[PDB]
């Protein structure tokens, strides 16, 4: 649970919004890569 | 982080071997190449702002504030108030450095500082 | 001064530590061989600890998947210049790869049934194009790049490599056109280390501060590849640059494109939502590269923002803040820490910025250093190359996301692999001549004592400038030109350079004008293979030369067409030369590779439009 996401059940990876879901990879609005 | 409990690196030692100013210019090195341009920014105005005039203590501490964590996001973090800081790193220069993060007067901050500042005087 | 002189013998040496200089010094050490690993910085601030995201294979865990389809991708993402055989051998890697440094200790994020989780990223696709998205994208947590670091940089001391922290490298130790290792600076002392092996492996990233916008950190100086230059060997494709459209002004974070997704829009200093002219249908989602483009024709107008009329603007404050807040959580601390900007009352300062590196040293699928010799690929003598410094060439004329962690894995451990195989720990070293290295000596010498009338601040940044308003996304002959002058000109500027500090214990003055002095090398190449290049391939795209010009019209069945001469075409790439006295440029052209390792295993995939 603490580091597993409720939705997809991963565990271990991204925190907070999934970072490629406007199909770059985002963290806190700055574009890590595309 | 498990990598990081279970592959220990060497661990960061304060140095006394080194002179103030020998001290001041390796912090300022260590503070304008990091990894990521965000720390490259922030610790190259940071160092500007502090560096030749910090006392030999608040440079021990800036020095590791910077270069004993091994991944520069940890810093980033804590300087923007997404992390909370372990307790060897609660003091007066980070809390310089989160204030500074702040950007209480909305400056740009957006290249790291010439280094004239160094050594000319501003006319 | 006197420079005191220190020698070292290797087996091997990496310059870079990085995540290609890493695998590259971790490789050969557990190999056996005596390995230093020379690195200007801590490996752990090498600019791979940037990358929070993720890093390609075709493991399957989500769906039915094939290596072969991600070879597919990243041939035509390459637009036809990349070399099938390189891509071939970094996709077929990237499975055992991937597993290989989850067994090294890094923590893979998992699904709820164990296996390593992926993600859709890159445009990446099942089945050669024909299936829908592939997830390959591996990562873990939110630090993929420092991760690979910790976890190479770790495992390398157990095997006792050996490492020259904070030096910096200033040339190569060529003789008689073979590598026999590298000369640097111990920036703490001022002493030179001349540091001789039977193979040496440059592995020292890109070149993004050659332009007043970039993602890089500040270390990405083009040094390497400045080596190889002063050493009169090739460069390659360096004018293939990728660029993202919405970075920060100066900064060079880049804005994610959620932004304009939510409902952000570029404006330029009248108002205007200019990319409704550009992109009727599309407008702010555009593709990157137009919308790079647009920026560029309104800011060359006169429309440009700020003080020097230079970027636009990237405006969110129409939009309802919970919708800034919920849909794109930072966004507004991110745009206040570094532009000072609240995104609910005034826009993002934003420009076209670099991001990545596809040219570099031209390279083999082993990692071994290529030049180019009476029209025929040669391998150089103890010298490799790996990562973004490299041209292998697996990007081609561009990077798919999540390729770029995947290159320096493959390649730093080819270029281990190729050495492991060809060598022995402990063969004899060859020697270097007693005053080899004096020229770098010399050159250190006059920059340390420069007294001329441009500071290195002043030279740097109108470079900086020149790149990004001659050599960045709009190209055109007219403006090229114009531009080759002015980095020419730059370039003479060299030898009317100011520095300060006279010192040599922690010279950062005299390093950051060694760094300017690479720049330059790289920036002549970058804007003459640019300005050379009369075609539209890729990441390179040309207003007077739009299409993409191959041995045959690829729009059209083959049969019946003529081929193209070689030297009437442009499926081929640059290779580019500097002489450092004069500056003078030359441009060669070398064959695209598109035999892969093993037509049988992997099949050549023809160019189309
Ligand atoms: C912000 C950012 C985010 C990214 N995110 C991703 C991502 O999520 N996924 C992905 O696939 N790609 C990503 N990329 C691309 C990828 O991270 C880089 O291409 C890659 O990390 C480069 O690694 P490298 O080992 O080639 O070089 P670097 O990591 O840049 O290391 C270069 C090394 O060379 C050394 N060196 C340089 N010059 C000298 C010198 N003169 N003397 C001695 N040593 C020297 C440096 O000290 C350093 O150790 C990102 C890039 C950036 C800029
Ligand atoms: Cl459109
Ligand atoms: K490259």
């Amino acid at each position: 649970p603490d580091d597993v996401n409720p939705v997809t059940k991963e565990k271990g990876g991204p925190r907070g919004p999934e970072p490629t879901r406007y199909g770059d990879w985002e963290r806190k609005g700055r574009c890590i890569d595309f | 982080q498990k990598d990081m409990i279970e592959i220990p690196l060497p661990p960061w030692q304060e140095r006394t071997d080194e002179s103030i100013e020998t001290k001041r210019a390796r912090l300022l090195y260590e503070s304008r190449k990091r990894g990521m341009l965000e720390n490259c920014i922030l610790l190259s105005l940071f160092a500007k702002e502090h560096l030749q005039h910090m006392t030999e203590k608040q440079l021990n501490l800036y020095d590791r504030l910077i270069n004993e964590p091994s991944n520069d996001w940890d810093i980033y973090y804590w300087a923007t108030e997404a992390k909370p800081a372990p307790e060897i790193f609660e003091n007066e220069v980070m809390a310089l450095l989160r204030d500074f993060a702040k950007n209480k007067n909305k400056e740009q901050r957006l290249r790291a500082p010439d280094l004239e500042y160094l050594f000319e005087k501003p006319r | 001064a006197q420079y005191p002189v220190v020698d070292h013998e290797f087996d091997a040496v990496v310059v870079g530590a990085g995540g290609a200089g890493l695998r590259a010094a971790f490789g050969l050490s557990e190999a056996g061989f005596n390995t230093a690993c020379v690195t200007k910085l801590f490996p752990t601030r090498s600019h791979t600890v940037a990358a929070q995201g993720g890093i390609n294979a075709a493991l399957g865990n989500m769906e039915e998947d094939n290596w072969r389809w991600h070879f597919y991708d990243t041939v035509k993402g390459s637009d036809w210049l990349g070399d099938q055989d390189a891509i071939h051998y970094m996709t077929e890697q990237a499975p055992a790869a991937v597993v290989e440094l989850e067994n090294y200790g890094m923590p893979f994020s998992r699904t709820e049934d164990g296996k390593i989780y992926q993600r859709a990223f890159g445009g990446q696709s099942l089945k050669f194009g024909k299936g829908g998205q592939a997830h390959r994208c591996c990562c873990v947590a939110d630090r993929t790049g420092h991760s690979l670091l910790h976890t190479l940089y770790g495992r390398s001391l157990r095997y006792d490599t050996s490492y020259f922290v904070e030096y910096f490298a200033l040339d190569l130790l060529m003789e008689n056109g073979e590598c026999r290792g590298v000369i640097a600076l111990c920036i703490e002392d001022g002493s030179i280390h001349r540091i001789r092996a039977k193979n040496t492996v440059v592995a020292t990233g890109g070149y993004g501060r050659t332009y007043f916008s970039c993602t890089s950190a500040h270390t990405s100086t083009g040094d390497g590849t400045a080596m190889i230059t002063r050493a009169g060997l090739p460069c390659q494709d360096l004018e293939f640059v990728q660029f993202h459209p919405t970075g920060i002004y100066g900064a060079g974070c880049l804005i994610t494109e959620g932004c304009r997704g939510e409902g952000g829009i570029l404006i330029n200093s009248q108002g205007e939502r200019f990319m409704e002219r550009y992109a009727p249908v599309a407008k702010d989602l555009a593709s990157r590269d137009v919308v790079s483009r647009s920026m560029t024709l309104e800011i060359r107008e006169g429309r440009g923002c700020g003080p020097e009329k230079d970027h636009v603007y990237l405006q969110l404050h129409h939009l309802p803040p919970e919708q800034l807040a919920t849909r794109l959580p930072g966004i507004s601390e991110t745009a206040m820490i570094f532009a000072g900007v609240d995104v609910t009352k005034e826009p993002i300062p934003v420009l076209p910025t670099v991001h990545y590196n596809m040219g570099g040293i031209p390279t083999n699928y082993k990692g071994q250093v290529l030049r180019h010799v009476n029209g025929q690929d040669q391998i150089v003598p103890g010298l490799y190359a790996c990562g973004e410094a490299a041209c292998a060439s697996v990007h081609g004329a561009n990077r798919l996301g999540a390729n770029s962690l995947l290159d320096l894995v493959v390649f730093g451990r080819a270029c281990a692999l190729s050495i492991e195989e060809s060598c022995r720990p402990g063969d004899k070293v060859p020697p270097i001549k007693p005053n080899a290295g004096e020229e770098s000596v010399m050159n250190l010498d006059k920059l340390r004592f420069a007294d001329g009338s441009i500071r290195t601040s002043e030279l740097r940044l109108s470079m900086q400038k020149s790149m990004q308003n001659h050599a960045a996304v709009f190209r055109v002959g007219s403006v090229l030109q114009e531009g080759c002058g002015k980095i020419s000109k730059l370039y003479g500027d060299l030898k009317h350079l100011k520095t300060f500090d006279r010192g040599m214990v922690w010279n950062t003055d005299l390093v950051e004008t060694l760094e300017l002095q690479n720049l330059m090398l790289c920036a002549l190449q970058t804007i003459y293979g640019a300005e050379a290049r009369k075609e539209s391939r890729g990441a390179h795209a040309r207003e007077d030369y739009k299409v993409r010009i191959d041995e045959y019209d690829y729009s059209k069945p083959i049969q019946g067409q003529q081929k193209k001469p070689f030297e009437e075409h442009w499926r081929k790439h640059t290779l580019s030369y500097v002489d450092v006295g004069t500056g003078k440029v030359t441009l060669e052209y070398r064959p695209v590779i598109d035999k892969t390792l093993n037509e049988a295993d992997c099949a050549t995939v023809p160019p189309a439009i």
